[PDB]
């Protein structure tokens, strides 16, 4: 019945009690179409973003927010808003911006608009606490994070449910990559502030903590030269 | 006071100054998505309703952004955002690109509210989709725990939304039903003949 009353009574979050064709072909064609993983160690604050070419069809942007380290370099929304994301986005392209659950819900929307996108979806990462039943401004206990989807230019649900990670673990659920990939938005996919642990076929990962690089702009571009320029990433 | 109260009206034209101050405002507006125009929304006299307290603002589609605009326009800061996860009777989950499993409610604060029970509930609601456009009754429990006993006002509510401690405004309610003596006075002074027009 009333799982909010139940959460006040016991500490089990209401999302703990959520239970539960073949989109396997998509994921198999994604796999056949995927470029080899490419990755580059770069201090994105000090890095000229324009050296990342060609323009990207998808950008996953995962700035390290201070709120991700409650009991544990952080980027402020001031830092984030100054990234020249519009300079590397293809004229039709998508962004997925992890915004946290505080002021990023507002400041990440300003960012999207600043870079020329309109928000078309709000993906919520709902964190369960089955294994362990505040911000000054908070009215409620925050048990979720938001990933805003933005679109510029001309299957799945908007919820990801997983158990809350252990303290100090900042990873976002890898489910976000399946949502993005299931869209078939194109093959130039960029993950900014990725890590060694997030490197993935089909993606160029750029972040300060990577321990190795293999990126080469010419090699990277060769993946999308004719006849491969406009594949969705979901074809042969 | 305490029992349900309501006013059938067009919220554009009611003089809400007669209603006093509320600890919580809730609104479920008929946003002009895919109805009140954006300008009518902006011009609602929300600011007279509270001095210190919270507003709960349901939003969808492009109103996620417009509702943020109105929120700040009316003098609030957004300090939380509640999502209702819509399930069936078996607790499974029931705007192109992605299917929608949830509805959003912005939470704004105005002034410096004191004596509220911040942090008793979490920002997720899991509840069964009853009727189309019927909001989950758990929100009233969260709101009551947050601010027990205080005066609350709902805008664009429906008859099933009338609750104790709440005044409900909407254009499909059954007449006027007011019991708070201060409200009844200022309503008589402002509307001696019982008609609401300009
Ligand atoms: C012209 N000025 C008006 C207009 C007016 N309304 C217009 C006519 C219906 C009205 O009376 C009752 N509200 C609804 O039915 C209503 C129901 C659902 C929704 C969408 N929700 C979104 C959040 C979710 C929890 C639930 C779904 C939005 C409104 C309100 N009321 C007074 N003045
Ligand atoms: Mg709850
Ligand atoms: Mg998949
Ligand atoms: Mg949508
Ligand atoms: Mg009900």
């Amino acid at each position: 019945n009333d799982y909010c009353q139940h959460f006040v009574d016991t500490g089990h979050r209401p999302q703990n009690f959520i239970r539960d064709e073949l989109i396997r072909l998509k994921d198999e064609l994604i796999a056949k179409s995927n470029t080899p993983p490419m990755y580059l160690q770069a201090d994105i604050e000090a890095f000229d973003i324009r050296e990342l070419t060609p323009k990207f069809d998808v950008i996953l942007l995962e700035p390290p927010l201070e709120e991700y380290y409650r009991e544990t370099k952080c980027w402020t929304w001031d830092d984030i808003m100054k990234l020249e994301i519009d300079e590397i986005a293809a004229p039709r392209s998508f962004i997925f911006l992890w915004c946290g659950s505080g002021e990023g819900l507002d400041l990440g929307r300003v960012c999207l608009r600043k870079w020329g996108y309109r928000r078309c979806e709000d993906i919520c990462w709902i964190k369960t606490n089955k294994n362990n039943p505040l911000d000054p401004k908070a009215v409620f206990q925050r048990t979720k994070e938001h990933c805003l989807m933005g679109i510029k230019g001309t299957v799945d649900i908007d919820l990801i449910i997983t158990e809350e990670p252990e303290i100090g673990n900042i990873e976002k659920p890898v489910e976000i990559f399946h949502i993005i990939e299931h869209f078939c938005l194109g093959r130039r996919r960029l993950h900014l502030f990725g890590r060694d642990s997030t490197i993935r076929p089909g993606w160029l990962t750029v972040g300060p903590t990577l321990t190795n690089s293999n990126y080469n702009a010419e090699t990277y571009a060769s993946y999308f030269s004719a006849p491969n320029s406009y594949l969705t990433g979901c074809t042969e | 006071l305490f029992p349900p109260q309501w006013i059938c009206c067009d919220i554009r034209y009611l003089d809400v100054s007669i209603l006093g101050k509320f600890a919580v405002v809730m609104a479920d507006p008929p946003w002009d998505i895919h109805t009140l125009t954006d300008d009518e929304m902006r011009r609602l006299n929300i600011p007279v309703l509270q001095d210190d307290g919270f507003l709960f603002l349901w939003v969808t589609g492009r109103a996620m952004e417009l509702g943020r605009e109105c929120l700040n326009l009316w003098g609030y800061e957004r300090v939380d955002e509640i999502i209702w996860v819509k399930t069936n009777q078996l607790q499974r989950i029931i705007g192109h690109w992605l299917n929608h499993g949830k509805e959003h409610c912005l939470v704004g604060v105005k002034g410096n509210p004191q004596g509220f029970n911040q942090g008793l509930d979490c920002d997720v609601i899991v509840a069964e989709v009853r009727s189309t456009s019927h909001k989950p009754d758990e929100i009233y429990g969260m709101i009551e725990r947050l601010s027990p006993g205080t005066r609350k006002i709902e805008l664009f509510g429906r008859p099933h939304n009338v609750q104790p401690n709440w005044i409900t405004l909407g254009n499909q309610l059954d007449g006027i039903h007011l019991l708070d003596p201060d409200v009844v006075a200022r309503f008589k002074q402002r509307y001696p003949d019982g008609i609401i027009s300009k």
